[PDB]
RNA sequence: GUUACAGACUUAAGCAGUGGAGCAUGUUAUUUAAUUCGAUAAUCCACGACUAACCUUACCAUAUUUUGAAUAUUAUAAUAAU
RNA sequence: AAACUCCAUAUAUAUAAUUUUAAUUAUAUAUAAUUUUAUAUUAUUUAAUAUAAAGAAAGGAAUUAAGACAAAUCAUAAUGAUCCUUAUAAUAUGGGUAAUAGACGUGCUAUAAUAAAAUGAUAAUAAAAUUAUAUAAAAUAUAUUUAAUUAUAUUUAAUUAAUAAUAUAAAACAUUUUAAUUUUUAAUAUAUUUUUUUAUUAUAAAUAUGAAUUAUAAUCUGAAAUUCGAUUAUAUGAAA
């Protein structure tokens, strides 16, 4: 390396002229780490959350005429309407 | 945020108006740097489930508050 | 580029030009639309074009190219460049064509 | 001396959802909206004409195909004279809620699920024993009671007794002496040429040779199991297997096809699955095996 | 009001508690990771004078708990479950083997090489 | 504590190790406000866990919520609108 | 059960304009062996043991039946029954899961010479794998005087993959060392061992192994390492 480091800076600093490079020479922290911090962010959003379903039910504002059944509901309210009768099914709840 | 830049940490503190009467704030918080600035109180540490009574010294600096409030209790024994 | 700012140019491009191939190649991922890079990278390479040929702030003559990036490059390169000795080559070895 | 395209299926059928993109961590969010939607879709299976009875579509699990181009799910449905005609019911009705409905139907509202071409594309069968996973459906769902404490003696019987027990033995040498014939037929034709397509193969067409050659087709040997809380006097579970015909392709044993394994872990020809439903004794699960040669 | 601060949709297909919990951090640090960036760009740059650095610091720390990602955990989006939870399907080690297996996973199997 | 075969790491070799030290672990016993819960011969014990600072988390202390995560019903009023 | 199956192996065809270059490859396909042929002993119509001779010929994986152990899971999920709805349901902050007399199981690192450590730039030599919830090369600054190595910090080249990055594989091989070891040296001379020889005087059980461990400073990540993470430098150097 028989070349004067002030040379060798000023290359660096037409790199950082030609390409937009940042020059950072002394080193100092330039928060550049969060600056070059241009990956995916809603990522999580992409998938997890995605809001965009049609809960079961959902059906009943566009086909109108067909009588659908949802079977797991019509179980479970079975299920309540048991319990209902038997005396074991749950105390109402103190409407405070 | 242990490092000679990005020291230390500041916790949101009532210190301003405890300053004044000096009220042990109750400093739930228990995660700062004993602030190096005001350096100078007394208040409760929450141990887990009780705020354990601290004021401050010539040793609380860097040391954070928890650091004086044990969790934890001591162990004990076998079966006798 | 002529020499002089031949020289500037593989200087100024620095590990984006490849010695070896002799070839400067960038690339642009910073806007949404891939027309907007196509722009970013026609406008950087003008840019240097503009700046190579122009040594009245600095040759850059002086400047040894850098070819570090290549020779790390190189090491990842793997190549065969030994091949069968020209003297160990004996066509009269070699059978003659045969007719059928 | 190869597995004619017909013959053999495909890799992409194995998979239930049928996408690939490089985008790899989008297409995890493409099979996601495949499984749920599959669910949304099974809930619309249901019917109702006046407290009177519930016609259940039963569906095949959603084999979504997903390519660039378009979306194509596709489902088998089965269900149950001189009225059906000048009046269409539930089902045709289903049909149309799916793609005939111009804009206010399914593949519509679909669209905005993943942003392509969405066409519904259900297949209708006539024998609720033809698909494994709907016949474990429909024992799972309609039968229930019927065996709920014991297998009916006639309604075991019937199950034991629906195909013919097709002597796979005999089905496999006729298919392969079928093949033998057609590659022989286009040997001595080539011969003939080696001493136009015209001669290349003549007598070979869409007849001697395109369902000739289709091998799974013969349910050989069905099992279906009735495993789980089946049992009204009997908390403790009542598995109850009723095995039927063979589960081996002889066409392999000694043929040039070879039997190849959906998933790699069960062979192409085996289908098989279990509708787990909850029965008032208990949850239980009846698993349906068909060979179908 | 709302059970969350903020409201909310609910995540389409199963629905847990801790689901609930996650996908909420998740909808509220989406929208906070921007703020997030810029504040912490803020308190770490030293080429900036203390006060409006601390004054950032401290914000952060007040910035309530679902502004982070480290508290949003890998969960099974069919099964709620996060333990052994594979990204590539965003499964677990049992629904993916059941998934793969059932072949509910287009193109996953089993590795019989 | 039975006549005779055969099989495999079953034993005899052989090599490397464990038991002996320190550490990392999982556990029992115990402590604690809590040390969540599960496995505990062979098949428990770097096992559920592919990672516990918070989150995960299930547990403890302290505050706080009560149609709440739905589905279906009863009514009043703001929002797109053919 | 076997067989088909998958990896893997031999050959053969097709593809790659040999700049995605690895054509010693990558696949799609086809054939191939669960090897065969011949003689000689034995036996009793034809199997075994030897011999040759033809071929590349050789493995692994997956699949673990019925039943039983009322084996494990109601904490993957799901569901019956039963128990609570101002609390056995939901949220925030802090704490806990990391507590320790003893005991067990499994590892790691160990106790030095048929073995450990520096060093080796015409970079000796690999496969498999990753990289749009990103890898992060060259350099550049410091720790430190050169330089290299090692660890961080500055800036992001290229690559979203037979292209560029993680990443020059390391062990082996060579040379140099190495406590006890007085097997050493270092001052002499001694000499046809010279990196060595010989004569004389000197050279009083944990080491230069071991890194448990303890301080201080520094760095990563993230609001936040305090109970409680990781890394390094200077120190410490138990046990074995």
């Amino acid at each position: 390396m028989n070349v004067p480091k002030a040379r060798l800076l000023k290359v660096a600093e037409l790199s950082a002229k030609i390409f937009d490079q940042n020059f950072n020479p002394s080193g100092i922290r330039t928060g550049s780490k969060i600056l070059n911090e241009r990956l995916k962010g809603p990522s999580v959003a992409s998938y997890y959350g995605n809001p965009d379903i049609l809960k079961f039910r959902h059906l009943k504002t566009l086909y109108p005429d067909i009588e659908f059944v949802d079977l797991e509901e019509q179980y479970r309210l079975s299920m309540v309407e048991a319990k209902k009768r038997r005396g074991k099914g749950a105390p109402k709840k103190m409407k405070k | 945020s242990r490092s000679v830049w990005k020291g230390p940490n500041i916790v949101p503190l009532p210190i301003r108006e405890a300053m004044t009467k000096g009220t042990p704030i109750r400093t739930n918080a228990r995660a700062a740097t004993i602030l190096p600035q005001f350096v100078g109180l007394k208040f409760q540490i929450h141990n887990g489930k009780e705020y354990v009574p601290i004021e401050i010294s010539e040793d609380m600096v860097g040391h954070k508050l928890g650091e004086f409030a044990p969790t934890r209790k001591r162990f004990s024994y076998t079966q006798t | 580029l002529e020499e002089k700012s031949l020289h500037k140019f593989r200087i100024l491009a620095r590990s984006r030009y490849d010695h070896t191939t002799d070839i400067f190649k960038m690339s642009s991922d910073k806007f949404e639309h891939a027309s907007q890079n196509a722009r970013y990278l026609h406008d950087i390479l003008q840019r240097l074009l503009a700046e190579s040929k122009d040594l009245t702030e600095d040759d850059f003559s002086d400047v040894p190219l850098d070819t570090r990036h290549t020779i790390a490059k190189s090491l990842r390169k793997k190549k065969r460049d030994y091949e069968f000795p020209e003297h160990w080559k004996r066509p009269e070895d070699a059978p003659k064509k045969k007719f059928d | 001396n190869i597995n004619n395209k017909l013959q053999h299926l495909n890799n992409m059928n194995n998979w239930n959802t049928q996408i690939y993109n490089y985008n790899k961590n989008m297409e995890i969010m493409n099979t996601m909206n495949d499984k749920l939607i599959n669910k949304l879709l099974y809930k619309m299976m249901t019917l109702k004409l006046n407290n009177m009875n519930i016609n259940k579509i039963i569906m095949s699990k959603t084999i979504n195909q997903h390519s660039l181009n378009k979306l194509n799910i596709k489902f088998y449905y089965y269900n149950n004279n001189n009225n059906n005609n000048y009046y269409m019911n539930m089902m045709n009705k289903l049909m149309n809620i799916m793609n005939n409905n111009m804009n206010n139907n399914l593949c519509n509202i679909l669209s905005y699920y993943y942003k392509k071409k969405v066409t519904i594309e259900p297949i209708k069968l006539s024998y609720i024993y033809l698909n494994s996973d709907i016949f474990s459906k429909y024992i799972s769902l309609n039968d229930m009671d019927k065996y709920n404490n014991g297998i009916l003696t006639n309604y075991q019987r019937m199950l034991n007794n629906i195909m013919p027990k097709l002597n796979d033995h005999n089905i496999s040498m006729n298919y392969i002496n079928n093949i033998n014939n057609i590659n022989n037929n286009k040997y001595n034709n080539m011969i003939n040429l080696l001493n136009n397509i015209n001669n290349i193969y003549n007598n070979m067409t869409i007849d001697n040779i395109p369902m000739d050659i289709l091998m799974y087709k013969y349910l050989v040997g069905w099992s279906i199991k009735f495993k789980g809380r089946l049992s009204n006097n009997n908390g403790r579970t009542s598995t109850t297997n009723l095995l039927n015909g063979t589960f081996n392709n002889k066409k392999y044993l000694w043929s040039n096809i070879n039997n190849n394994y959906k998933l790699n872990y069960i062979p192409s020809n085996h289908n098989l699955y279990n509708n787990s439903n909850i029965n008032k004794n208990g949850k239980y699960n009846i698993k349906v095996k068909l060979n179908f040669i | 009001n709302f059970r969350f601060p903020i409201k909310t949709k609910l995540p389409p297909g199963f629905i847990n508690a801790r689901i609930l919990r996650d996908n909420f951090k998740r909808q509220q640090f989406k929208e906070n990771e921007i703020l997030v960036k810029s504040l912490k760009f803020i308190a770490r740059n030293m080429n900036l004078p203390t006060k409006l650095r601390l004054e950032a610091q401290l914000k952060l720390n007040a910035l309530p708990n679902y502004m982070r990602s480290t508290q949003i955990k890998n969960r099974c989006v069919d099964s709620g479950h996060a333990r052994f939870v594979l990204s590539d399907f965003r499964l677990c080690r049992y629904q993916f083997r059941e998934n793969a297996l059932k072949g509910n996973l287009p193109g996953v199997k089993k590795g019989i090489w």
